[PDB]
Protein backbone atom coordinates (compact mmCIF):
# COMPACT_ATOMS: atom_id res chain seq x y z
CA UNK A 1 0.00 0.00 0.00
CA UNK A 2 2.59 2.53 -1.64
CA UNK A 3 3.03 3.06 -5.91
CA UNK A 4 2.27 0.86 -8.22
CA UNK A 5 -0.43 -0.21 -10.48
CA UNK A 6 -1.20 -3.30 -8.48
CA UNK A 7 -1.19 -1.14 -5.23
CA UNK A 8 -3.16 1.05 -6.12
CA UNK A 9 -5.37 -1.14 -7.93
CA UNK A 10 -5.98 -4.15 -5.23
CA UNK A 11 -6.57 -0.74 -2.71
CA UNK A 12 -9.20 1.19 -4.82
CA UNK A 13 -11.53 -2.21 -5.76
CA UNK A 14 -11.53 -3.19 -1.96
CA UNK A 15 -9.58 -6.28 -2.51
CA UNK A 16 -6.64 -4.89 0.08
CA UNK A 17 -8.41 -2.69 2.56
CA UNK A 18 -9.28 -5.59 4.86
CA UNK A 19 -6.55 -8.11 3.94
CA UNK A 20 -3.91 -8.51 1.56
CA UNK A 21 -5.27 -10.99 -1.47
CA UNK A 22 -2.65 -13.29 -2.69
CA UNK A 23 -2.89 -12.73 -6.43
CA UNK A 24 -5.40 -10.79 -8.73
CA UNK A 25 -5.44 -10.53 -12.45
CA UNK A 26 -6.75 -7.19 -13.90
CA UNK A 27 -7.73 -7.78 -17.38
CA UNK A 28 -7.60 -4.72 -20.08
CA UNK A 29 -10.52 -5.22 -22.66
CA UNK A 30 -14.04 -4.11 -22.60
CA UNK A 31 -16.17 -5.77 -20.15
CA UNK A 32 -18.82 -7.35 -23.04
CA UNK A 33 -15.82 -8.75 -24.64
CA UNK A 34 -14.48 -10.39 -21.29
CA UNK A 35 -18.52 -11.51 -20.90
CA UNK A 36 -18.27 -12.60 -24.90
CA UNK A 37 -15.73 -15.84 -23.46
CA UNK A 38 -18.93 -17.62 -21.88
CA UNK A 39 -19.90 -18.66 -25.50
CA UNK A 40 -15.81 -19.28 -26.94
CA UNK A 41 -14.26 -22.76 -26.28
CA UNK A 42 -16.14 -24.87 -23.82
CA UNK A 43 -13.12 -26.59 -21.55
CA UNK A 44 -13.26 -28.65 -18.49
CA UNK A 45 -12.46 -26.29 -14.88
CA UNK A 46 -9.52 -27.39 -13.19
CA UNK A 47 -12.13 -29.25 -10.75
CA UNK A 48 -13.59 -31.08 -13.73
CA UNK A 49 -16.82 -28.91 -14.49
CA UNK A 50 -16.87 -28.49 -17.55
CA UNK A 51 -18.76 -24.79 -17.14
CA UNK A 52 -15.15 -23.13 -18.34
CA UNK A 53 -14.34 -21.60 -21.71
CA UNK A 54 -11.14 -20.22 -22.80
CA UNK A 55 -10.68 -16.91 -24.98
CA UNK A 56 -10.25 -17.27 -28.76
CA UNK A 57 -7.66 -15.03 -28.79
CA UNK A 58 -5.23 -13.63 -25.94
CA UNK A 59 -6.22 -10.63 -23.79
CA UNK A 60 -4.00 -8.03 -22.31
CA UNK A 61 -3.77 -8.48 -18.24
CA UNK A 62 -1.92 -7.42 -15.68
CA UNK A 63 -0.92 -10.33 -12.84
CA UNK A 64 -0.77 -9.07 -9.63
CA UNK A 65 1.09 -11.26 -7.18
CA UNK A 66 1.68 -10.18 -3.30
CA UNK A 67 5.87 -10.51 -2.39
CA UNK A 68 7.05 -12.73 0.49
CA UNK A 69 8.10 -9.26 2.31
CA UNK A 70 4.05 -7.80 2.10
CA UNK A 71 2.30 -8.14 5.49
CA UNK A 72 -1.28 -6.85 6.63
CA UNK A 73 -1.69 -3.61 6.48
CA UNK A 74 1.29 -2.85 4.16
CA UNK A 75 0.36 -4.67 1.54
CA UNK A 76 3.22 -5.03 -1.58
CA UNK A 77 2.74 -6.77 -4.77
CA UNK A 78 4.84 -7.95 -8.34
CA UNK A 79 3.25 -6.21 -11.00
CA UNK A 80 3.59 -8.49 -14.60
CA UNK A 81 2.12 -7.11 -17.71
CA UNK A 82 1.63 -10.07 -20.05
CA UNK A 83 -1.08 -10.65 -23.09
CA UNK A 84 -2.70 -14.32 -22.63
CA UNK A 85 -5.80 -16.52 -23.18
CA UNK A 86 -8.25 -16.50 -20.06
CA UNK A 87 -9.98 -19.61 -18.92
CA UNK A 88 -13.36 -18.33 -16.78
CA UNK A 89 -16.14 -19.68 -15.09
CA UNK A 90 -19.86 -18.91 -16.29
CA UNK A 91 -23.39 -19.21 -14.44
CA UNK A 92 -26.11 -17.61 -14.69
CA UNK A 93 -28.78 -16.48 -17.14
CA UNK A 94 -27.49 -14.11 -18.91
CA UNK A 95 -24.62 -16.77 -18.85
CA UNK A 96 -21.44 -14.25 -17.30
CA UNK A 97 -18.26 -14.75 -16.00
CA UNK A 98 -18.21 -15.59 -12.39
CA UNK A 99 -14.55 -16.59 -11.69
CA UNK A 100 -11.20 -16.92 -13.46
CA UNK A 101 -9.84 -21.04 -13.42
CA UNK A 102 -7.04 -19.80 -15.51
CA UNK A 103 -4.56 -17.62 -18.21
CA UNK A 104 -2.73 -19.50 -21.02
CA UNK B 1 -25.54 -7.06 -2.15
CA UNK B 2 -23.14 -7.75 -4.73
CA UNK B 3 -23.85 -10.41 -7.14
CA UNK B 4 -21.16 -12.81 -7.77
CA UNK B 5 -21.19 -11.23 -11.77
CA UNK B 6 -20.47 -7.90 -10.21
CA UNK B 7 -17.71 -9.47 -7.77
CA UNK B 8 -16.18 -10.68 -10.64
CA UNK B 9 -16.04 -6.97 -13.10
CA UNK B 10 -15.28 -5.14 -9.01
CA UNK B 11 -11.86 -7.94 -9.25
CA UNK B 12 -11.13 -8.02 -13.03
CA UNK B 13 -12.37 -5.93 -14.72
CA UNK B 14 -10.25 -2.73 -16.23
CA UNK B 15 -11.73 -1.17 -19.18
Amino acid sequence: SSSNYCNQMMKSRNLTKDRCKPVNTFVHESLADVQAVCSQKNVACKNGQTNCYQSYSTMSITDCRETGSSKYPNCAYKTTQANKHIIVACEGNPYVPVHFDASV
Amino acid sequence: KETAAAKFERQHGDS
